[PDB]
RNA sequence: GCCAGGAUGUAGGCUUAGAAGCAGCCAUCAUUUAAAGAAAGCGUAAUAGCUCACUGGU
RNA sequence: GGGUGCUCAGUACGAGAGGAACCGCACCC
């Protein structure tokens, strides 16, 4: 089972699960075949059978829940870095403004529940309560201009191994 | 570390080189006098218990080079 | 208008005069009109060198002159002849008007040896007639 | 219209005096040339002893045509002859003098040296 | 399987421009250890880094 | 998606010879 830490409220309605906490609120739907129940202080996942596909579904469902619980409790984040002369990021309102070698800048506005911080001109941090949504926005930012092979210029995840 | 057993033994033995050891021993030298002395100086770096052990090792490096 | 030619030459003794000499395309040869002293007219193949005005005669007493016709026996060896008769009084059947005149080579008894232009040699009866001249 | 086998006067001092059009460049289907088009041609007449010779194949840009061109401003310009400029490959003339007036249409096709050397541009 | 150790003399000697556990030649001891080769691979110019052997845990 | 002209730029890059690329404009199909 998944332990429900303090301050965290878990709600289950059929195959949709809502988890709220200090760092945010996330709602997620799971595979119909899986039964999810809040057993007092822990979330339990029950698969219908012992075949393989179910055993695999069971562990996958469990992980997603664990991470949903980690996100709203332990406010999540993903960092990116700019590499290239003249390449810089700034915060203009809720908007991220990127100068990455195009004629004009690229402006990105996070959706509800997501924040983007720019602590230095070559570092971008995406944060929020939903680990998935954080992962997805950071992949979309990197995709504006991914690292080029000859010199490694572009946007890369903080620890991205991109050997020239 | 201190001078390796090899160089210590070289300087002790009185030579500038090692060998083809089993066949051509490169020089002789006195143990209970010399091998012990080296065992003494090399001690801070030897994981030995007794000096007698400290020695067995030194004498053991002398074989590898033939002395 | 193909003319009637006399290949018989039997008007013996009666003198004739070469009236004219004209071409006969039906004979590819020349023919002469002969006016005889008795009023009769006749055409003959005109030998070579025969001219208007010359007299013509036939028979044993004829003069040996081109155009004259006599029995082979009355003709001098070496003379050229044409319109040679093979049968006395049957007219000439050899060299009538085309070719090359034969030639008398010798006379023996009742025969006259003649060499045709083809090198061919024949012994014709002297009674047979022939015209002096070249055709 | 200028097409294959059309004869063109040469408006430069390259040595060529007249060329005969072989083909109009620009893609399958092109058949007629007007100002600015490039043709492949054979030198029909040339000054003896020069750099360009009779029978040689050259590329030339059309700079004046009897057909003329209709312009965006409502004007229409034409010339009394069909002329071209050979060309080195960079569009510069091989000769050093240009004789007679040339059409301003040449300016649009980047024949700047010819336009500068021309006695007059109409 | 996964977690953590895998160490000290010491870069053994010799040789080699370098030669450091891991070009090659001799050897291959001893220490502190639960255990841990004078090291079985990768790696380095040489170093470093990484694995492996052995040990603990689970 | 494509044709064509152009621009990006003689910039980046390269010891030099040389010499882009990614971004973007226009007419047309």
């Amino acid at each position: 089972p998944i332990e429900i830490p303090a301050g965290v409220t878990v709600t289950v309605n059929g195959n949709t699960v809502t988890v709220k906490g200090p760092k945010g609120e996330l709602t997620r739907t799971f595979h119909p075949d899986m039964t999810i129940t809040v057993e007092g202080n822990v979330i339990t996942v029950t698969r219908p059978s012992d075949e393989k596909h179910h055993r695999a579904l069971h562990g996958t469902t469990r992980s997603l829940l664990a991470n949903m619980v980690e996100g709203v409790s332990k406010g999540y984040e993903k960092a990116l870095e700019l590499v290239g002369v003249g390449y810089r990021a700034s915060k203009q309102g809720k908007k991220l403004v990127l100068s990455v070698g195009y004629s004009h800048p690229v402006e990105i506005e996070p959706e509800e529940g997501l924040e983007i911080e720019v602590p230095s001109q070559t570092k971008i941090i995406v944060k929020g309560a939903d680990k998935q949504r954080v992962g997805e926005l950071a992949a979309n930012i990197r995709a504006v201009r991914p690292p080029e092979p000859y010199k490694g210029k572009g946007i890369r995840y903080e620890g991205e191994l991109v050997r020239l | 570390k201190t001078p390796p057993a090899a160089v210590l033994l070289k300087k002790a033995a009185g030579i500038e080189s090692g060998s083809g050891e089993p066949n051509r021993n490169k020089v002789a030298t006195i143990k209970r006098d010399k091998v012990r002395e080296i065992a003494e100086l090399k001690m801070p770096d030897l994981n030995a218990a007794s000096i007698e052990a400290a020695m067995r090792m030194i004498e053991g490096t002398a074989r590898s080079m033939g002395i | 208008q193909y003319r009637i030619i006399d290949f018989k030459r039997d008007k013996d003794g009666i003198p004739g005069r070469v009236a004219t000499i004209e071409y006969d395309p039906n004979r590819s040869a020349n023919i002469a009109l002969i006016n005889y002293a008795d009023g009769e007219k006749r055409y003959i193949i005109a030998p070579k060198n025969l001219k208007v005005g010359m007299e013509i005669m036939s028979g044993p007493d004829a003069d040996i002159k081109i155009g004259n016709a006599l029995p082979l026996e009355n003709i001098p060896v070496g003379t050229l002849v044409h319109n040679i008769e093979l049968k006395p009084g049957r007219g000439g059947q050899l060299v009538r008007a085309a070719g090359t005149s034969a030639q008398v080579l010798g006379k023996e008894g009742k025969y006259v040896i003649v060499r045709l232009a083809s090198g061919e040699v024949r012994m014709i009866l002297g009674k047979c007639r022939a015209t002096v001249g070249e055709v | 219209m200028i097409q294959q086998e059309s004869r063109l006067k040469v408006a430069d001092n390259s040595g060529a005096r007249e060329v005969l059009v072989i083909k109009v460049l620009g893609g399958s289907g092109r058949r007629y040339a007007n100002i600015g088009d490039v043709v492949v041609a054979t030198v029909k007449d040339a000054t003896p002893g020069g750099v360009v010779k009779k029978g040689q194949v050259v590329k030339a840009v059309v700079v004046r045509t009897k057909r003329g061109v209709r312009r965006p401003d409502g004007s229409y310009i034409r010339f009394d002859e069909n002329a071209c400029v050979i060309i080195r490959d960079d569009k510069s003339p091989r000769g050093t003098r240009i004789f007679g007036p040339v059409a301003r249409e040449l300016r649009d096709k980047d024949f700047m040296k010819i336009i500068s050397l021309a006695p007059e541009v109409i």
